[PDB]
RNA sequence: CCGCCGCAGGUGCAGAUCUUGGUGGUAGUAGCAAAUAUUCAAACGAGAACUUUGAAGGCCGAAGUGGAGAAGGGUUCCAU
RNA sequence: CUCUGGCAUGUUGGAACAAUGUAGGUAAGGGAAGUCGGCAAGCCGGAUCCGUAACUUCGGGAUAAGGAUUGGCUCUAAGG
């Protein structure tokens, strides 16, 4: 297991990684460049509300033809969406790595996320049918997540 | 159809027969490169042609 | 549960439509271990099964 | 006063103004329901059979334009669910709605 | 595995609507719009717009969205 | 339109109701002035009783054209 960035502190760090994940990848890398640098309950309580509706993820990379919301302009941005498997994605990430900080005795409200990485997994095959007989690719594009959370004061 | 001929339905016997998973012990034998049956029939995708 | 065996079976047992048989929506756990045609009778006698009336199509107005 | 029994008339004409036929009654079911939440202060809203029944009485798209329904708030302790009250929306057979005004129920 | 002296060649790619394999921008876009229609409650379950049960509202409307066959399919049948 | 029997709207759902579409409909007054062209739409439409032209291979044309009537209820007469 190699994370992208190797912790500063590893005794006041944890990590948690996936791998193949059927989640869209475009929406995560937009997800989680949201939660990047924010505190693990901010985070938390942020992807919930992405999941209700109350806050958006603001699409500043891979925005081509996201619509426009009013809660992106929390983000400094005017296209924002909801992604609500990518934030359950991360969620059920978060948590994990939660566990994994109360396994190495790391202060829960304490740890912020400062590394995220989102990285394209490789596709799966699926085919759709087309006019005159074509058969076109119809395909995943699943990712790999890793972060690493530490303590901050 | 329900009405076939011996032969045809012999050799409807041999296909169903053969279209099964490998058993999962062959894969520990030594020198074993053979991972999954390659030979697998589905009714609806692949037709016999009889 | 999953009734569509019971439901099957009840239909054939009381030689109706499966629109008109009735399982009990409370009693579904008793009906749901019922995997034989024989089990499916005793519901029957036991009243846990019961066939609907046909839906009335009165021919007063023709009349 | 968490648990509360209250009798209400909805005007469901009002609210399904505009509304497609084919969608006149189940916007119906969601105005009740959102007119529970509203009122009651809870998620977790509960329609009994009957009322689904009253609204659907008439079909469709001709829905009953006024509605009379009993709002009592009760307490989901028999679950281990996240909200501790919820609402059950009970239908009330009224012969008019002329002068019926919002009362309280007393147990 | 290489230097030097000779020997030998299927010996040097940017192109050929080149061949094969892989990968992008397009793009989270086009689209998931033919045939009227779903709703309430409960169950099971980690999880329910979609499963099951009950209730309601609808449709096929006997030239059927019903009940059985021939050809063709070949186990798709049934249970878990 | 309904009963028996079957089904869950035809590979998704939620919200909204902009333009432009696809499908349907209505429109004062005029009435083909539109257009290559009445294309499209519209008019007509069942039945009963009247009334039906040119032409004709005497068979037709012919539902020509044109006109009236049509519900509900209570009776009367006739037809075994
Ligand atoms: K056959
Ligand atoms: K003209
Ligand atoms: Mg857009
Ligand atoms: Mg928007
Ligand atoms: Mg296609
Ligand atoms: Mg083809
Ligand atoms: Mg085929
Ligand atoms: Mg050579
Ligand atoms: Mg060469
Ligand atoms: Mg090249
Ligand atoms: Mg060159
Ligand atoms: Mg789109
Ligand atoms: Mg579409
Ligand atoms: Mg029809
Ligand atoms: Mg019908
Ligand atoms: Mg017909
Ligand atoms: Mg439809
Ligand atoms: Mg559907
Ligand atoms: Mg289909
Ligand atoms: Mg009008
Ligand atoms: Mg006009
Ligand atoms: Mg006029
Ligand atoms: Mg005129
Ligand atoms: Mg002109
Ligand atoms: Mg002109
Ligand atoms: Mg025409
Ligand atoms: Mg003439």
């Amino acid at each position: 297991v190699r994370y992208s960035l190797d912790p500063e502190n590893p005794t006041k760090s944890c990590k948690s990684r996936g791998s193949n994940l059927r989640v869209h990848f475009k929406n995560t890398r937009e997800t989680a460049q949201a939660i990047k640098g924010m505190h693990i309950r901010k985070a938390t309580k942020y992807l919930k509300d992405v999941t209700l509706q109350k806050q958006c993820v603001p699409f500043r990379r891979y925005n081509g033809g996201v619509g426009r919301c009013a809660q992106a302009k929390q983000w400094g941005w005017t296209q924002g969406r909801w992604p609500k498997k990518s934030a359950e994605f991360l969620l059920h990430m978060l948590k994990n790595a939660e566990s994994n900080a109360e396994l190495k005795g790391l202060d829960v409200d304490s740890l912020v996320i400062e590394h995220i990485q989102v990285n394209k997994a490789p596709k799966m095959r699926r085919r759709t049918y087309r006019a005159h007989g074509r058969i076109n690719p119809y395909m995943s594009s699943p990712c790999h997540i890793e972060m690493i959370l530490t303590e901050k004061e | 159809s329900s009405h076939k001929t011996f032969r045809i339905k012999r050799f409807l016997a041999k296909k169903q027969k053969q279209n099964r998973p490998i058993p999962q012990w062959i894969r520990m034998k030594t020198g074993n490169k053979i991972r999954y049956n390659s030979k697998r029939r589905h009714w609806r995708r692949t037709k016999l042609g009889l | 549960s999953m009734l569509r065996l019971q439901k099957r079976l009840a239909s054939s047992v009381l030689r109706c439509g499966k629109k008109k048989v009735w399982l009990d929506p409370n009693e579904t756990n008793e009906i749901a271990n019922a995997n034989s045609r024989q089990q499916i009778r005793k519901l029957i006698k036991d009243g846990l099964i019961i066939r609907k009336p046909v839906t009335v199509h009165s021919r007063a107005r023709c009349r | 006063n968490e648990v509360v029994t209250r009798e209400y008339t909805i005007n469901i004409h009002k609210r399904i103004h505009g509304v497609g036929f084919k969608k006149r009654a189940p916007r119906a079911l969601k105005e009740i329901r959102k007119f529970a939440m509203k009122e009651m202060g809870t998620p977790d809203v509960r329609i009994d059979t009957r009322l689904n029944k009253a609204v659907w009485a008439k079909g469709i798209r001709n829905v009953p334009y006024r509605i009379r329904v009993r709002l009592s708030r009760k307490r989901n302790e028999d679950e281990d669910s996240p909200n501790k009250l919820y609402t059950l929306v009970t239908y009330v057979p009224v012969t008019t709605f002329k002068n019926l005004q919002t009362v309280n129920v007393d147990e």
